[PDB]
DNA sequence: GGTCGGCGCCCGAACAGGGACTG
DNA sequence: CAGTCCCTGTTCGGGCGCCG
C-alpha cells in the first residue's frame, strides 16, 4: 500500500542490454533457490521475451559467510539512469568517516525489498537466470520492489532510512553513518569494545522495524606509498641509470626534480658493472630530490565532479602497489598491498582483492568508485574475477597492458 | 474464430512505426498451387483468416521444398516488419551437447508436429502479419489472409514459441522434479532413474499434458529404443557420436567450397581429435570472391588427407559422471595450433577440440597455452557448470618462473605437468642484474619521417661500435634493428642499453613467435646467447653513449 | 531456395588509443 | 604547442558448419 516514487532513465537512453555469462553449477542452484522464494514472496515475477532489457547475474559469498547472496550487474542499468541519484535524492558524504578509529560495514540490502518500484520501470530489471548445458531456454524475471545493487535504492530509501536512524543518530551523536548502496558504514572513535556493542544496539535497532553483518575497517591506520630512491654506498653505471630513469619519470609529478648533476656522472661509454663515485655536485642534487620526494604535490585536491580512476601495478612476491588520481601525475592517494590471499599462488585472486580493498578506501574517503586499470588481459579477467568477488558493489574497470618502464613505485 | 488453449504473448511495434506495404513477388505456377493448397488448409483450421480493403498491410509470400518429403512449408519475408517489430530478447543461451548428459535408467525422443502452428499470436498483433497470394491468373485480385499463429519467417516466433513452451512444462517439471527433460524448441529428451515401467506412464501422462494445450505428439517421432537421435547425435545406453559427415571430394575447389569444407572440419573437431584446418584457412586469407577457383597448396591437401584418414575410422564420446572428476589434456600440436580432449576416464573422452587463435604481432607458446586454458575453462562450465582439472605440456617450474615475474596478472587453475613432446617452455631468459666481465652495448636508431632513411648502431665500453644505413623503414624499426645489431657482434654474455619502449616492451614479454622478421631474428639472436640483460635510458639526457650513438645515427 | 533465431570458426576492414616527432 | 603516423589491439560485418 505504499506509493511509489516514479523514475525515469537519462534522456535519450534506452535500457541495459547485456547477455548473460556461464554460471557454475553451485551458483545456478543457488540463484534458483533464490529466485523461486524471491518469487514467493512476490519480490520478483516472470517474464518474457517481449522485454528486450536484460542484465547479468551471479551469486557470490561474502568473508567467512556461508549463505550464497544474490548479486546483479546493474552498472550499465546504474549509467542510464544517473541524474536520479545524483541531483534530485542525493545523499552527503561525511568527512570525517574517514577520520574515525574504527569503521563497520552492515549489509542493508534486505530492507530495500519493503518498498515497491515503479510500475513503468519494472521492465529495465530483466534478468535470467541460465541452465547448466543448456538444459532448459533462460528463466527470466524482473524485479517488483527496489532491487539491490541499483544507485536508485539508496535514493528513494533514504527518507525512510533517516527516520530511521534519527532516534540512534540521537543517542549517539558522535557517530558517523554512511549510505552507499546497499552497506551502512558506522564509524566511531569508541574503543574496540563498546564499538562492535553500539553496532549490535544498531543492529537491533534495525531490526524491529523489518530488517545483519560485521566487516570493520580502520582508516586511521591507512598509509601511502611514497616514492623512494635507494641508499646506496657504493654506485655503479647501472644503478645511475636506473636512478635518472625513474627520478626522470618522478619529474612528471614533482617538477622541481633536477638529474643534470646525476647525467653528467654518464658522460663516458662505461660498463654497467663499473663503480662511479658520486661527484661532490650529485650528492647535493640527491640530497635535494629526496627531500622534494617528501613534499606533497602542488596543487592537488578532490573534485567531486570529476571521475575517480585507479591504476594497479603488479610488483612482484605478493607485492601490489595503487594510484588514485582524477588528472594525471596530480595523485589523490598512493598505497602498496602486500600478503593478501591467493599470494605465491594466484594472482587473479589477488588482484579482485586488491580492487575491493581499493574501492572500499574510495567510498570512505570520497563516496565514489573509481574506474579502474587492471593489468591483467580482457579474457583472463573475465573468466575468473567472479570466483573471488566478495563485495556486494562492482566498480567500473578497463584493461591496459603497460610493460614495466623503471620500478617507480617500488624500490 | 475460437481462442486457443495457450496463453499469448503481447507483441508491439516499435514506436512510431507503422506496418509493411510491400508488394508481392511474381511467383511460380508451381509454388502458387502448393500455396493455395496450404492457404485453404489453414484456414479451415482457423490458422490463417481472409481480410477486406480495411487492411493496408502487406508482405511476400513463397514457399519452398522439404527436405525428404513432397510436402511444402510456407515462408514469410518479413524482412520489413521484422525491422519496425519491437526488439525480443532470444532465450536459447546456447545449444545443449551430449557431453553434459547424465547415464539415466530410460530415455525417451519425441517431437510435437508443427510447432508454431500450434502456438497463438497476440490478437492485437495479427493485423500486422497480412499477405497476398498471387492467383494463376495475374488479374486475379488475389486472396489476402492474415496469421492466428506464429508465422514462420518472423524473427519473434523462436523466442515466443521457447517461452511458451517452458510455460506449458513447467506444471509437469514441478509435479515431477525427478524427470529431466532437455527442452530445445520442439525437441524434448525425457530421461530419469525410473523403472522402465512407471517410466512409460509418466511419458504418457506427458503426452497428454501437452495435449491439452494443442501440442500434438505423434507415434511416428516416437523414440523408445537405443539408439536415439537427439540434436544430431546418436545416443546409446553407454556412448554417443555424430551423425554422420559427408565432405566434399571437388577436383577444382572454390572459395565457398573451402568454407563448407572448414565448417564440417570444424564441427568434427568436437570427437574426431586431431582435426587441423590451419592450412586450409591459409587459403582463405586475402581473397575477395567465393566463386574464385582456387587451387589447393601442398600444406593444404597434406591436412586434407589427414583429415580424411581421421574421419575413416569411428569415434565416439562417453557421457557425463557427476562422482568422478573432470579432465582435460592439451597438446601442443603445429605452430599456433592446439588440441584438446576432455574425459573422466583415460581415452573415454567426453568430448574433443581445437584452440588456434593468433593474438597479436608477438607471442609465446605459454601465453598461447594460457589463452587455450582459458577456452576450456568456459567451454566447461557451459556443458558440466565446472572447471576440468588440467594436464599441460609444460614443467611446473617453467610456468613459475613466467607468472611470477610477467608484469600481467595471469593464473592457471589445477593443473599438474604430463610428460608429452613437444613441452612447452620458454626459449629465453633476460637477466635481473647486469652481467659483470659482459661488453656493454649503447644501441640507437632513428630515421626520417619523409626520406624513409635512417641508421641504426651501437657504442661499447671497449671502443666497438657500428653505423648501418637502412632505407624505408620507421622510428621504431631502426631502434629493433640496433638491438639486433648488437646481438649479431657480440658474444654469449652482453648487457645492451637502449631508449627504446617500443623495443623493450615487445623483448621484454619474452616472444618465441612474430608477425615481424625482425623480430623472429632478434628472438633466433636471443636463444643463441647465455646471458642478456637489457635497460632502459631516457633519450636526451646525456647519457653514457647513448648520446654518442643518438648523435651518430641522427639522420 | 536466397525466411527467422541460436551457438561456433575464420578473415578483413573498420575503429581507437597510445606513444614519438615536428610546425 | 596540436597535428601527424607508426604500431597494436579490439570490434564488427559476412561466409560456412550445426540445430530447431
Amino acid at each position: 500500500p505504499i506509493e511509489t516514487v516514479p523514475v525515469k532513465l537519462k534522456p535519450g537512453m534506452d535500457g541495459p542490454k547485456v547477455k548473460q555469462w556461464p554460471l557454475t553449477e553451485e551458483k545456478i542452484k543457488a540463484l534458483v533457490e533464490i529466485c523461486t522464494e524471491m518469487e514467493k514472496e512476490g519480490k520478483i515475477s516472470k517474464i518474457g521475451p517481449e522485454n528486450p532489457y536484460n542484465t547479468p547475474v551471479f551469486a557470490i559469498k561474502k568473508k567467512d559467510s556461508t549463505k550464497w547472496r544474490k548479486l546483479v550487474d546493474f552498472r550499465e542499468l546504474n549509467k542510464r539512469t544517473q541524474d536520479f541519484w545524483e541531483v534530485q535524492l542525493g545523499i552527503p558524504h561525511p568527512a570525517g568517516l574517514k577520520k574515525k578509529k574504527s569503521v563497520t560495514v552492515l549489509d542493508v540490502g534486505d530492507a530495500y525489498f519493503s518498498v515497491p518500484l515503479d510500475e513503468d520501470f519494472r521492465k529495465y530489471t530483466a534478468f535470467t537466470i541460465p541452465s547448466i548445458n543448456n538444459e532448459t531456454p533462460g528463466i527470466r524475471y524482473q524485479y517488483n520492489v527496489l532491487p539491490q545493487g541499483w544507485k536508485g535504492s539508496p535514493a528513494i530509501f533514504q527518507s525512510s532510512m533517516t527516520k530511521i536512524l534519527e532516534p540512534f543518530k540521537k543517542q549517539n551523536p558522535d557517530i558517523v553513518i554512511y549510505q552507499y548502496m546497499d552497506d551502512l558504514y558506522v564509524g566511531s572513535d569508541l574503543e574496540i569494545g563498546q564499538h562492535r556493542t553500539k553496532i549490535e544496539e544498531l543492529r537491533q535497532h534495525l531490526l524491529r522495524w523489518g530488517l545483519w553483518m560485521g566487516y570493520e575497517l580502520h582508516p586511521d591506520k591507512w598509509t601511502v606509498q611514497p616514492i623512494v630512491l635507494p641508499e646506496k654506498d657504493s654506485w655503479t653505471v647501472n644503478d645511475i641509470q636506473k636512478l635518472v630513469g625513474k627520478l626522470n619519470w618522478a619529474s612528471q609529478i614533482y617538477p622541481g626534480i633536477k638529474v643534470r648533476q646525476l647525467s653528467k656522472l654518464l658522460r663516458g661509454t662505461k660498463a654497467l658493472t663499473e663503480v662511479i663515485p658520486l661527484t661532490e655536485e650529485a650528492e647535493l642534487e640527491l640530497a635535494e630530490n629526496r627531500e622534494i620526494l617528501k613534499e606533497p604535490v602542488h596543487g592537488v585536491y578532490y573534485d567531486p565532479s570529476k571521475d575517480l580512476i585507479a591504476e594497479i601495478q603488479k610488483q612482484g612476491q605478493g607485492q601490489w602497489t595503487y594510484q588514485i588520481y582524477q588528472e594525471p601525475f596530480k595523485n589523490l592517494k598512493t598505497g602498496k598491498y602486500a600478503r593478501m590471499r591467493g599470494a605465491h599462488t594466484n594472482d587473479v585472486k589477488q588482484l579482485t582483492e586488491a580492487v575491493q580493498k581499493i574501492t572500499t578506501e574510495s567510498i570512505v574517503i570520497w563516496g565514489k568508485t573509481p574506474k579502474f586499470k587492471l593489468p591483467i588481459q580482457k579474457e583472463t579477467w573475465e573468466t575468473w574475477w567472479t570466483e573471488y568477488w566478495q563485495a556486494t558493489w562492482i566498480p567500473e574497470w578497463e584493461f591496459v597492458n603497460t610493460p614495466p618502464l623503471v620500478k617507480l613505485w617500488y624500490q | 474464430v475460437p481462442i486457443s488453449p495457450i496463453e499469448t504473448v503481447p507483441v508491439k511495434l516499435k514506436p512510431g512505426m507503422d506496418g509493411p506495404k510491400v508488394k508481392q513477388w511474381p511467383l511460380t505456377e508451381e509454388k502458387i498451387k502448393a500455396l493455395v493448397e496450404i492457404c485453404t488448409e489453414m484456414e479451415k483450421e482457423g490458422k490463417i483468416s481472409k481480410i477486406g480493403p480495411e487492411n493496408p498491410y502487406n508482405t511476400p509470400v513463397f514457399a519452398i521444398k522439404k527436405k525428404d518429403s513432397t510436402k511444402w512449408r510456407k515462408l514469410v519475408d518479413f524482412r520489413e516488419l521484422n525491422k519496425r517489430t519491437q526488439d525480443f530478447w532470444e532465450v536459447q543461451l546456447g545449444i545443449p551437447h551430449p557431453a553434459g548428459l547424465k547415464k539415466k535408467k530410460s530415455v525417451t525422443v519425441l517431437d510435437v508436429g508443427d510447432a508454431y502452428f500450434s502456438v497463438p499470436l497476440d490478437e492485437d498483433f495479427r493485423k500486422y502479419t497480412a499477405f497476398t497470394i498471387p492467383s494463376i491468373n495475374n488479374e486475379t485480385p488475389g486472396i489476402r489472409y492474415q496469421y492466428n499463429v506464429l508465422p514462420q519467417g518472423w524473427k519473434g516466433s523462436p523466442a515466443i514459441f521457447q517461452s511458451s513452451m517452458t510455460k506449458i512444462l513447467e506444471p509437469f517439471k514441478k509435479q515431477n522434479p525427478d524427470i529431466v527433460i532437455y527442452q530445445y524448441m520442439d525437441d524434448l529428451y525425457v530421461g530419469s532413474d525410473l523403472e522402465i515401467g512407471q517410466h512409460r506412464t509418466k511419458i504418457e501422462e506427458l503426452r497428454q499434458h501437452l495435449l491439452r494445450w494443442g501440442l500434438t505428439t505423434p507415434d511416428k517421432k516416437h523414440q523408445k529404443e537405443p539408439p536415439f537421435l537427439w540434436m544430431g547425435y546418436e545416443l546409446h545406453p553407454d556412448k554417443w557420436t555424430v551423425q554422420p559427415i559427408v565432405l566434399p571430394e571437388k577436383d577444382s575447389w572454390t572459395v565457398n567450397d573451402i568454407c563448407k569444407l572448414v565448417g564440417k572440419l570444424n564441427w568434427a573437431s568436437q570427437i574426431y581429435p586431431g582435426i587441423k584446418v590451419r592450412q586450409l584457412s591459409k587459403l582463405l586469407r586475402g581473397t575477395k570472391a567465393l566463386t574464385e577457383v582456387i587451387p589447393l597448396t601442398e600444406e593444404a591437401e597434406l591436412e586434407l588427407a589427414e583429415n580424411r584418414e581421421i574421419l575413416k575410422e569411428p569415434v565416439h564420446g562417453v557421457y557425463y559422471d557427476p562422482s568422478k572428476d573432470l579432465i582435460a589434456e592439451i597438446q601442443k600440436q603445429g605452430q599456433g595450433q592446439w588440441t584438446y580432449q576432455i574425459y573422466q576416464e583415460p581415452f573415454k573422452n567426453l568430448k574433443t577440440g581445437k584452440y588456434a587463435r593468433m593474438r597479436g604481432a608477438h607471442t609465446n607458446d605459454v601465453k598461447q597455452l594460457t589463452e587455450a586454458v582459458q577456452k576450456i575453462t568456459t567451454e566447461s562450465i557451459v556443458i558440466w557448470g565446472k572447471t576440468p582439472k588440467f594436464k599441460l605440456p609444460i614443467q611446473k617450474e617453467t610456468w613459475e618462473t613466467w607468472w611470477t615475474e610477467y608484469w600481467q596478472a595471469t593464473w592457471i587453475p589445477e593443473w599438474e605437468f604430463v610428460n608429452t613432446p613437444p613441452l612447452v617452455k620458454l626459449w629465453y631468459q633476460l637477466e635481473k642484474e647486469p652481467i659483470v666481465g659482459a661488453e656493454t652495448f649503447y644501441v640507437d636508431g632513428a630515421a626520417n619521417r619523409e626520406t624513409k632513411l635512417g641508421k641504426a648502431g651501437y657504442v661499447t665500453n671497449k671502443g666497438r661500435q657500428k653505423v648501418v644505413p637502412l632505407t624505408n623503414t620507421t622510428n621504431q624499426k631502426t631502434e629493433l634493428q640496433a638491438i639486433y645489431l648488437a646481438l649479431q657482434d657480440s658474444g654469449l654474455e652482453v648487457n645492451i642499453v637502449t631508449n627504446s619502449q617500443y623495443a623493450l616492451g615487445i623483448i621484454q614479454a619474452q616472444p618465441d613467435k612474430s608477425e615481424s622478421e625482425l623480430v623472429n631474428q632478434i628472438i633466433e639472436q636471443l636463444i643463441k646467447k647465455e646471458k642478456v640483460y637489457l635497460a632502459w635510458v631516457p633519450a636526451h639526457k646525456g647519457i653514457g653513449g647513448n648520446e654518442q650513438v643518438d648523435k651518430l645515427v641522427s639522420a
